[PDB]
């Protein structure tokens, strides 16, 4: 509703979207590092 | 305007939201007032 | 704490009635003071999850009410006198006494001034 | 729309970590997600992304509480169009209304509500100042008189307990002025002077000379307690 | 005792009397922070 609330609402979606990809790539990076 | 039209004979009775002034009263008679109001300042809304 | 002293007992009653309900719930699937210890620890799992949620809500309500009361009282009380423009001077009762020294400029000013 | 926003956000955050946990499985069922969600408020390398969100939510709730605290720092009859005036006998305490006799508002009331005399006669007084002491002692409920006198009485009242109804409700204004006998030619000389005095600011400066005057949490707690009791009883039943 | 004292701030039957004191100190520090915020 408020400007701060709207900013938080817009930011959390982008944050979780970025975090999903970060976790997906970090799992692969950790697996590759463990394999080596 | 309206006072000139009344003085020229184009009109006889004035029924409009017209204020009361000394100059207007010196030439045009005014009846009892409808409501007691003043002048205020209008400012456009400002977003927070 | 003079901030609505009659309402402070309500908080105690609320934090006291929860203990017996918690003990009864525990007995219906930890005898004397375990429930009180757990309640005070969480104030500082189906039914248990709901109890934790309502305890958190109680704590949030209490802290929000305390902050709001403090903020309101800091400005509503313990923050005046303006002067002649104050209408109470034109109608002075016995609560406020206005006095000066006789045969001075203040008497002359009061006598000369209108209203 | 904060309520719907949080309602749709909790559903998203109740699975944004469940999907990750399920992907890490090849840990138990949705109970872990519920425990983590309800322990996140107040007090595995994937927990940093939820810890930062928890800190942001703590900041948001602190800001909300501060805003509510800052907002928290800033009734009677609506007029003569209420059924209580028409039927004062509906309630056990009778309404005590009256005014001084041989006045001017009595005839105006008669021209509009001629049936009010039966109650006016039983509460007539012999002075305007008697109404104040009658109200203080409970002998009367309200005083019917000119608005200007009531404003002065409210302004000079001790303790400011007396106040006009509403935000200065005025009905049948018909403001008074200087009277003049029929056929007097001085009307055209006096009306212009009075209008000039009004428009030039003499009234405004002289107003201060004489016209001087001085100008829920319990429900929320009860509702929250009722909701908590309802939740407890429905949980016990289920 | 030192560890308990330093962990008492923010977040055996004798711990009730220190837990209540911790809660009172939390209330006191919250009031102090509110007063400092309002002083600005
Ligand atoms: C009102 O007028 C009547 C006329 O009969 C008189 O008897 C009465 O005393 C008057 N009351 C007041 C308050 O002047």
């Amino acid at each position: 509703t408020f400007e701060n609330m709207a900013g938080v609402f817009m930011l959390v979606a982008g944050g979780i979207v970025a975090g999903i990809f970060l976790i997906f790539i970090e799992i692969a990076y950790k697996r590759h590092k463990d394999a080596r | 305007g309206m006072m000139g039209e009344l003085l020229s004979g184009q009109a006889d009775m004035i029924v409009a939201p017209l204020t009361i002034n000394n100059e207007r009263a010196q030439y045009i008679e005014f009846s009892k007032p409808f409501k007691y109001q003043g002048l205020t300042i209008l400012v456009k809304k400002e977003i927070p | 704490q003079p901030f609505q002293s009659t309402l402070w007992l309500l908080v105690g009653l609320s934090v006291h009635v929860v203990a017996v309900m918690l003990y009864l719930l525990d007995r219906f699937s930890l005898t004397l003071s375990s429930a009180m210890w757990f309640s005070w620890g969480v104030l500082l799992s189906f039914s248990a999850r709901i109890l934790g949620m309502v305890w958190a809500g109680f704590a949030m309500i209490i802290v929000a009410s305390y902050t709001a009361n403090l903020a309101a009282f800091l400005v509503l009380d313990r923050p005046r006198i303006t002067g002649i423009n104050d209408p109470r001077l034109r109608n002075p009762s016995d609560k406020f006494i206005y006095a000066t020294v006789k045969q001075s400029s203040v008497d002359i000013y009061f006598r000369r001034q209108v209203c | 729309s904060v309520w719907v926003m949080m309602f749709v956000m909790l559903l998203i955050v109740s699975a944004i970590a469940v999907f990750v946990f399920e992907y890490f499985s090849p840990s138990f069922t949705i109970g872990k997600a519920i425990w983590l969600l309800w322990g996140l408020v107040f007090n595995t390398t994937s927990k940093i992304m939820v810890s930062v969100w928890a800190f942001f939510a703590v900041i948001f709730l602190a800001s909300y509480t501060a805003n509510l605290a800052a907002f928290m720092i800033q009734d009677q009859v609506t007029g003569l169009s209420d059924k209580k005036f028409q039927r004062p006998h509906d309630y056990s305490p009778p309404f005590r209304f009256g005014t001084v006799p041989n006045g001017s508002t009595e005839r105006n009331i008669r021209n509009n509500y001629p049936y009010m005399h039966q109650y006016m006669t039983k509460f007539n007084q012999k002075g305007v100042e008697d109404a104040l002491v009658s109200l203080k002692t409970g002998k009367l409920d309200a005083f019917i008189y000119d608005a200007a006198v009531l404003n002065y009485k409210a302004g000079r009242d001790e303790g400011c307990k007396l106040v006009t109804i509403g935000s200065g409700y005025i009905f049948a204004t018909t403001g008074y002025g200087i009277a003049l006998q029929k056929g007097s030619p001085w009307k055209r000389q006096i009306d212009l002077a009075l209008l000039q005095f009004v428009g030039d600011g003499e009234m405004e400066e002289l107003e201060t000379c004489w016209l001087t005057g001085i100008c829920d949490n319990m429900a929320g707690v009860f509702y929250m307690l009722a909701a908590a009791m309802a939740l407890s009883l429905i949980t016990f039943i289920w």
